[PDB]
């Protein structure tokens, strides 16, 4: 998070000034790596 | 060297540091961070008022080492604030520096701290030529 | 050794100064001399009350307004003020020093002005070991 | 072998500490400082107040099992206050272990928890001789 | 070699012991007792304060004995409550006694009496494993 505090916010706003600060909230970054099974090679066969 | 202090309050905007030897002498930093406008921009404003405090014994009478001989002691303190811009960080420590040398040059080497102030005492600007 | 300023209003009490170039920046310095009755004793208190002001203008918007769109200036002032008695000045400016040392350490060394606090940021007292 | 915990509020003056396993018992240690006169002169002193509790429901009437769990909680609390100049602690640090084995003498050895006096019983001073 | 204290006041709840050489220091404990009725359940709850304070003589400023100077005294008092049932009271102890440690490490150990809270403290609890 990257928070930033606008001075007396609430004194401006009541003032009437409108107040834009830039935010960045907390976030969440995953990534999952499932492994699998790979058929390299088949070839016999049989009936059934 | 000289004795290190640690912190006592420590807070997100206020560290006090007081010496373990001896709880009198403090220095706290109080910081506070802010976003201001001024004019067609915004700024952020930084403000830190860093004060110390020394509660110093009175002074020795003449010339006598003696020894159990305790005087009430008195405060000593010495607060400073900076206010300006991040942005303008690298050109406010030069001012910085700056007013250490006027100030140096007008008490430290000077005599303003007995009270007595010099008009002729030449001081120096921030900028250089 | 830069550029030096020249007095504008000279008084018993309160002396500024101002650069001739740029009347902007000024550098004020007023007393304020007291007697403190500490114990079975009368002590002369001086409280020397410095200030350093500058006007600087915003940073540039990334360099697409430019020429002569001059925006307003910003508030970078530095405000320092030291009490203590006469008496104890000499061990009074040893401890300015420290000051100088610890503001330093962690403003001037470290990034204060930017506003993290430093917890572990080194400061020692006027004592020596 | 016991069980150790980790902070779980802390606060410049008031930290808490809590077992992750049994969240029921505490030990929640705080500090107040305050510099007072006694003899016109500074002495700094400090309070801590220490509590541990804890809930262990087990009166267990006899030898009852299976469903004898119906018992309500009970609460046990013990709480220390320690006070004293802090420029002292190396003789208020005998003070301390001195007043150890004072209490257990009435506590441990004896059977005050119970709820009995026994004015016979062994109390001695710190001071040696 | 410590010098033993024995009773000076008598009464149904409070004991105090004092120093027959000095008498500033006492001893107190004073026991509470109460009838507790919780579900299908009787509780004997004891609720003893045990107050030991001292009158120690103010730090001596160093580097002189000489001939007697009297600091003036001020009070260093170790209070303590124990609360809880009198049934339990035998695994009451290892509480207690953890109670000990727990301090010991914080306080004793440790430089928490200046008023330099540790929250990286090794502390444990009563259970073990």
């Amino acid at each position: 998070r990257r928070p930033v505090s606008n001075g007396n916010f609430q004194q401006r706003v009541k003032a009437g000034d409108i107040v834009v600060a830039p935010y960045t909230s907390d976030g969440k970054i995953t990534v999952k790596l499932v492994a699998g099974q790979k058929d390299i090679s088949s070839t016999p066969d049989y009936d059934y | 060297a000289n004795k290190p202090m640690q912190p006592i309050t420590s807070t997100a905007n206020k560290i006090v540091w007081s010496d373990p030897t001896r709880l009198s002498t403090t220095f706290s930093a109080s910081l506070l961070r802010q976003r201001v406008k001024v004019g067609i921009a915004e700024l952020n404003n930084v403000s830190g008022q860093y004060v110390s405090v020394y509660k110093r014994p009175a002074p020795k009478p003449e010339g006598c080492a003696d020894a159990c001989v305790i005087m009430p002691n008195e405060n000593q303190s010495i607060r400073t604030v900076i206010s300006g811009s991040a942005e303008n960080l690298a050109t406010l420590k030069a001012e910085w520096e700056t007013h250490k040398r006027n100030v140096d040059t007008l008490f430290a080497s000077g005599n303003a701290g007995l009270g007595f102030l010099d008009p002729t005492a030449a001081i120096v600007s921030s900028d250089t030529t």
